């Protein structure tokens, strides 16, 4: 399995 | 023992928009995220299931952030709060009534140092599955 993170600093 | 199958391949943490303002002294760190790993039919012969997790991790211990923003860790815990860095370990227990087993973990971005810049967040934590 994978596990994906994603964001953004603003 | 045998495998179970595995029924979550793929999952997706969306930090959305995270502030640097708000991630400025050390330790601060994003919300909480819930992401659960779900394993069904297990055979006949397993009673537990041992999740093992794998990704780079930067000079902190915590997952590397492969994106642009400085100073973002990003960190998984498991149910009793503790941090599942590169090479840790989670075993679970099969419930035999319905022969599967759950995983409920959750994720956030950290800032050890502080002092995050602004920036896209990116990170893959890999699991792969043990059966006793
Ligand atoms: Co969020």
């Amino acid at each position: 399995s994978r596990i994906r993170i994603r964001g953004y600093v603003r | 023992a045998k495998p179970c199958t595995v029924s979550t391949t793929n999952a997706t943490v969306d930090l959305g928009d995270l502030y640097s303002f708000s991630l400025m002294s050390a330790g601060a760190a994003s919300a909480w995220h819930d992401v659960a790993l779900e394993l069904t039919n297990c055979p006949v012969g397993t009673s537990r299931v041992t999740a093992s997790f794998s990704g780079a991790a930067d000079s902190t211990g915590y997952y590397k952030n492969q994106g642009t923003a400085q100073n973002i860790q990003l960190e998984l815990q498991d149910d009793s709060g503790n941090t599942l860095n590169t090479g840790a370990t989670k075993t679970v227990q099969v419930d035999d009534s319905s022969q599967s087993a759950h995983f409920p973990l959750q994720v956030r971005a950290l800032t050890v140092n502080g002092g995050a810049t602004q920036g896209t967040i990116e990170a893959v934590i890999s699991i792969t599955y043990t059966y006793s």
